[PDB]
RNA sequence: ACCUCGAUGUUGGAUCAGGACAUCCCGAUGGUGCAGCCGCUAUUAAAGGUUCGUUUGUUCAACGAUUAAAGUCCUACGUGAUCUGAGUUCAGACCGGAGUAAUCCAGGUCGGUUUCUAUCUACUUUCAAAUUCCUCCCUGUACGAAAGGACAAGAGAAAUAAGGCCUACUUCACAAAGCGCCUUCCCCCGUAAAUGAUAUCAUCUCAACUUAGUAUUAUACCCACACCCACCCAAGAACAGGGUU
RNA sequence: UCUCUUACUUUUAACCAGUGAAAUUGACCUGCCCGUGAAGAGGCGGGCAUAACACAGCAAGACGAGAAGACCCUAUGGAGCU
RNA sequence: GCUACCUAAGAACAGCUAAAAGAGCACACCCGUCUAUGUAGCAAAAUAGUGGGAAGAUUUAUAGGUAGAGGCGACAAACCUA
């Protein structure tokens, strides 16, 4: 029975499943592009919202540079988001990290997806454009619409 | 355990050609707009999956011959160029990294 | 709650409690029911090798909410008619037991301290 | 063939809040044009009778908050909020079984993009939106009501005891020892695999085992009755109802409140609305909150015992 | 809301369950408001009966309500290891009980082993209360105006 | 010694129960060597319990504390493809005895490997209508010379089993359990009595009928044929179940 | 250890990808009760029962699987000790 | 060449208490009293501690000898290539 718990077990414990989600979290902050199945994902998106409202709160605080200090285990990472990630983010709230899902892998056949923060310099992903505004239902709503307006 | 008979060759066909074994016909297969190489709905097309994924292989193999050793991650933000395209007022504290073919038309 | 072969401590004024002995008295039998014993339950306990009744003044886990929990058990010796062996008690008795007015008139009013 | 659509699927960007908006102003007009159902068209309203029942309601479990009565006991109630509460159709006698008549009573809203069709083409014939589940009440035949009419939780009175019954939280596949309550073999005295096990099921003569067997199994997800269950308080503003006791089901789950069978509470709605509390005819304005004569008001100044 | 209150009546410990919402509650009084350095004070039935000893009849002190509230920082003593519950784990978080006078050192380092480094910066569990908290105090005030 | 030495596992205990009365009890009668609470006899009813412990190896057997009881038999002297051998069916040894020795003990003791991935039948909430102890005015009344104590009714507190909960106590925390809380509603056939002939009295009827004397032809969960990529879930092994305004 | 069990992690458990067994098999279109038989019947008599096909757990039976029983008895078949 | 015994030349045993010792705890090492895991397993005899010894009746690298009407035996009818 495991109701309202997430907190999905990876490694062979704890200690280790929150090793693994730094090793993540460290390579998404240095390559901004990590192919892993959806739940390693997730979780990565789930720590790295928090780690960019930490890393946004300040960088004087001695919490935010220690917890930058622990979830990076490169050192050079910690100036990179404190003064880059960190001003960028300045207009959004919690809004960034998209998550698109990928097919499959050519070795075990498992599901994985692939997230990236905003922005980007690297090419962004082909993401799923919605229909245009002109087909038929889109022009007989907007019709319609039109006609609600103009009537009111 | 240890069975007192043996299964038939009509049980064998009920158990495994019974429509619950079977693979389900999925109905989620469609046309991509760009390219078009048979994708599938909430999921990427493969085509320009790999496009996208040679194109970030790239830049990273440019920026590691740039950066030259480990332990570096600059403090400023990068941008990435093509065959000519004279770099912007805005691009000053950016770091570039040019290429050597042209400019892609799903790249903006 | 008090149960069987339970180590507790007689906080009487009597021969028996006060007595010292080489094992400590401990409990046979709960006049209930089932095998859990709450405050104002009679019990019989062994004092130095022999057979008499006792009553629960106070367990140690947290029964309801308005209820006092002390760190030791406190049982006050009995015999079988409702007269009290001991004449003092120096360890308060929680108001609990004044609902009954009946059973165990001499007790409470041999009692000293209040909670 | 024909794939898998949806509402969303060939729709612009600017045109999804656009209809859901436009979807929400019409529901939204549709339950405030049934709010006075006295003033159209409504059914003759027959006396109370000793012989006779009435329809429940349904509401939604919020939570469980502690109460207090004046003699000092601590007593536990479960908030039931009824929101959206309306009658769907109206079945005869000759039609159902041939005993008592029916009503087909529907729980909270919900949306128009993910029901069957026969049932969006009658909630468009009726004129309500949607509704998640769909109760039925065994009524009597004067107790006929109009369906199209709103439900409020002030139709029940504090001090009247009603059943609740709703879906149990389910726990799967579990073993025997926590669903039946059977007792465990010993641990560390040298048992090899057989801390949790049955053992025996049946004798060895039979040959077989009796279906009713007590063995491990699929438990909790199904719907359990409860009885005994007395209203201390009734809300108005927010339509909260008091219930005593624990409600059968998790949090946030869509209940089924009715009137008790018990015999020793046979006749005891001879003070209460036979046919619908209708705040439009009572031409009287009841408080927000309405408490009984035996539990402690939270204004009341510090009771004392003399 | 209940809250239990510690205290030694003629060598015996009496603990009483309060409610803070109960109808037989007549007043609720101050007598020493201050602080501590430990949110529960769950360790006082292993320790020394001195201690939790308190006067019945004691006079409350006044002071003002501007004081930041004072911390007493004040250590406790420990009887020796027939204790109720492993206070010496770092789950627990003590920082109010004299281990050198109580226990070794070889003691301490065994029990240093179940100490979790990573449960202090998980991040997720940590349960941020500020938009719910202003608009409790947004509803109170509203309540206590009119 | 009638299938069973090309193999029928052997005493208990834990778990799980089924059936039967030659019935301990609560349901209902008649008598008494029944003065009232303590007892006995004969009948109908199985919807339940049959405790907490010690030591001896026990199904046997011994002793301490309760209520109405610590009831009996069969189910491979129930259940080792679930669990343990404390002995009982070996290889070693010790004490006593028979025996030239070897050897043996329906005489005693120390320890003495417990192996199987479910093939087949059959099962996986049958949704539900419980049982009982104590106290209070009656009660210190009928009863004897005295102990003592009810028959029945009303009210209040409680024990086992079943159906649920986290918000108040605990395990300790975006959840799940008990040590905490709510409810559990109807009986079951044996007599006591009018009139009546056969048998003009009398007669309760394996005659035609009248009263306790049959509860019930009971009541609540749950009963919309098809939008389904994907996400979430108090729903969940997959599947299936609910929401996405 | 129990009254009275519980909170979490791993192996393991359920599905996806492949190598892939062992014991065992007269054939099975394989339900229950009463009674009978080589004496304990899913295949016999009389009744009750019945659209078909997989997945996930327990043991009541098929006197289920492994050893031509080590316990009792026969053998003019052996061997050890005195 | 595993195991019983013997022969010649070598090696091994931290640290503390070392009462002088076929002394004690305790590394590496010699053997395996018990629990749990499997009995077609990692293994035709395994996995951790609770275990006894560990300055000597201790263990071990090399080479040789004692074999069935027998070898050997601090005597288990124990061992002599599962
Ligand atoms: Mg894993
Ligand atoms: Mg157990
Ligand atoms: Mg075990
Ligand atoms: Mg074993
Ligand atoms: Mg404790
Ligand atoms: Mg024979
Ligand atoms: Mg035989
Ligand atoms: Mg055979
Ligand atoms: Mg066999
Ligand atoms: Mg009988
Ligand atoms: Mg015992
Ligand atoms: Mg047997
Ligand atoms: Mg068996
Ligand atoms: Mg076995
Ligand atoms: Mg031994
Ligand atoms: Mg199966
Ligand atoms: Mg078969
Ligand atoms: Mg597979
Ligand atoms: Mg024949
Ligand atoms: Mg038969
Ligand atoms: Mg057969
Ligand atoms: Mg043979
Ligand atoms: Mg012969
Ligand atoms: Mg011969
Ligand atoms: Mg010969
Ligand atoms: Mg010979
Ligand atoms: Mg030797
Ligand atoms: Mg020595
Ligand atoms: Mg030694
Ligand atoms: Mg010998
Ligand atoms: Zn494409």
């Amino acid at each position: 029975i495991s109701h309202g718990r997430v907190f999905r077990r990876m490694g062979l414990g704890p200690e280790s499943r929150i090793h693994l989600l730094r090793n993540l979290l460290t390579g998404l902050v240095r390559h901004e592009r990590i192919e892993a199945p959806w739940a390693r994902v997730d979780e990565m998106r789930g720590y790295a919202e928090k780690l960019i409202d930490y890393g946004k709160l300040g960088d004087t605080n001695e919490r935010a540079m220690r917890m930058a200090d622990f979830w990076l285990t490169e050192k050079d990472l910690i100036p990179k988001l404190f003064q880059v990630l960190a001003p960028r983010y300045k207009d959004q709230t919690g809004g960034y990290t998209r998550m698109l899902q990928i097919p499959n892998r050519s070795l075990d056949r498992a599901k994985m997806a692939v997230i990236e923060y905003k922005g980007n310099c690297l090419p962004p992903l082909p993401l799923p454009r919605r229909d245009s505004h002109l087909t038929l239902l889109n022009q007989l709503l907007q019709g319609l619409r039109q006609d609600l307006r103009q009537s009111q | 355990a240890a069975p007192k008979n043996r299964r038939t060759i009509e049980v064998n066909r009920c158990r495994r050609r019974n429509p619950q074994k079977l693979i389900k016909v999925k109905n989620n297969i469609d046309v991509c707009p760009e390219c078009g190489h048979l994708k599938q709905k909430h999921v990427l097309c493969a085509y320009c999956y790999e496009k996208v994924c040679k194109e970030t292989a790239e830049i990273r193999r440019q920026i590691g011959k740039q950066e030259g050793g480990p332990f570096k991650a600059p403090t400023i933000e990068t941008v990435v160029l093509y065959t000519g395209e004279t770099p912007s007022e805005q691009d000053q504290g950016k770091r570039i990294i040019e290429r050597d073919r042209k400019r892609p038309s799903w790249f903006t | 709650a008090i149960q069987k072969m339970t180590r507790v401590r007689v906080v009487d004024n009597s021969a028996l409690g006060n007595s010292p002995y080489h094992r400590a008295p401990r409990c046979i039998h709960v006049y209930k029911k089932n095998g859990v014993g709450k405050v104002g339950d009679q019990i019989l306990l062994a004092i130095k090798g022999q057979k008499k009744k006792a009553l629960i003044v106070g367990h140690c886990m947290p029964g309801p909410r308005m209820t006092p929990r002390f760190d030791s058990n406190n049982v006050v010796l009995i015999e079988d008619n409702g007269n009290p062996v001991g004449t003092r008690i120096k360890t308060p008795i929680p108001t609990s037991l004044r609902k009954r007015e009946g059973e165990y008139s001499k007790v409470l009013a041999i009692a000293q301290n209040f909670v | 063939g024909k794939s898998g659509t949806w509402w969303d699927e060939h729709l612009s960007e600017e045109n999804v809040p656009f209809i859901k908006q436009l979807v929400s102003d019409e529901d939204k007009a549709q339950l405030a044009s049934k709010l006075c159902p006295l003033k159209d068209e409504p059914w003759p309203i027959h006396p109370w009778e000793p012989g006779s029942f009435r329809v429940g309601l349904i509401a939604l479990k919020l939570g469980m908050m502690p109460l207090w009565t004046k003699d000092g006991q601590k007593h536990v109630v479960t908030l039931l909020q009824v929101q959206d509460c309306h009658v769907l159709k109206y079945t005869s006698k000759e039609n159902c079984n041939g005993k008592m008549a029916t009503l087909s009573v529907g729980g909270k809203t919900v949306s128009r993009f993910r029901k069957a069709t026969s049932i969006l083409e009658f909630y468009r014939e009726l004129g309500l939106p949607p509704k998640q589940t769909v109760k039925i009440f065994n009524i009597t035949d004067n107790a006929a009501i109009k369906p199209g009419t709103p439900l409020y939780a002030a139709h029940f009175r504090p001090g009247q005891y009603v059943d609740v019954t709703a879906k149990t939280i389910g726990k799967g596949f579990q073993g025997v020892m926590k669903r039946w309550g059977f007792k465990g073999q010993p641990a560390t005295h040298g048992q090899t695999k057989t801390h949790r096990r049955p053992g025996a099921v049946a004798t060895g003569d039979i040959g077989r085992v009796w279906p009713g067997t007590k063995m491990p199994g699929k438990m909790g997800n199904i719907y359990r009755t409860e009885y005994g269950l007395k209203v201390w308080r009734i809300n108005t503003k927010h339509n909260i109802i008091y219930v005593n006791g624990s409600v059968p089901g998790h949090k946030n789950c869509l209940v089924k409140v009715k009137d008790s069978k018990l015999p020793a509470y046979k006749d005891l709605g001879k003070n209460l609305p036979f046919p619908t509390y209708f705040p439009d005819g009572d031409e009287e304005e009841l408080p927000e909150d309405l408490y009984d004569e035996n539990v402690c008001q939270p204004g009341a100044p510090s009771i004392t015992f003399a | 809301a209940t809250f239990i209150l510690r205290n030694v009546i003629e060598g015996q410990g009496v603990e009483i369950c309060f409610e803070l919402y109960n109808p037989r509650v007549q007043e609720i009084q101050v007598v020493k408001l201050e602080k501590r350095l430990d949110d529960s004070l769950l360790y006082l039935r292993d320790a020394l009966p001195e201690y939790s000893t308190f006067d019945v009849n004691m006079k409350p002190v006044v002071q003002e309500p501007n004081q930041k509230v004072p911390v007493n920082e004040l250590k406790v003593k420990m009887k020796p290891k027939p204790w109720s519950k492993r206070w010496e784990r770092p789950n627990f978080n003590i920082k109010g009980i004299r281990f050198d006078l109580c226990l070794t050192e070889q003691q301490m380092k065994e029990a240093q082993k179940w100490n979790q480094p990573w449960l202090e910066f998980d991040m997720m569990r940590e349960y941020d209360t500020s938009k719910i908290e202003a608009a409790i105090w947004k509803e109170i005030e509203a309540s206590k105006r009119s």
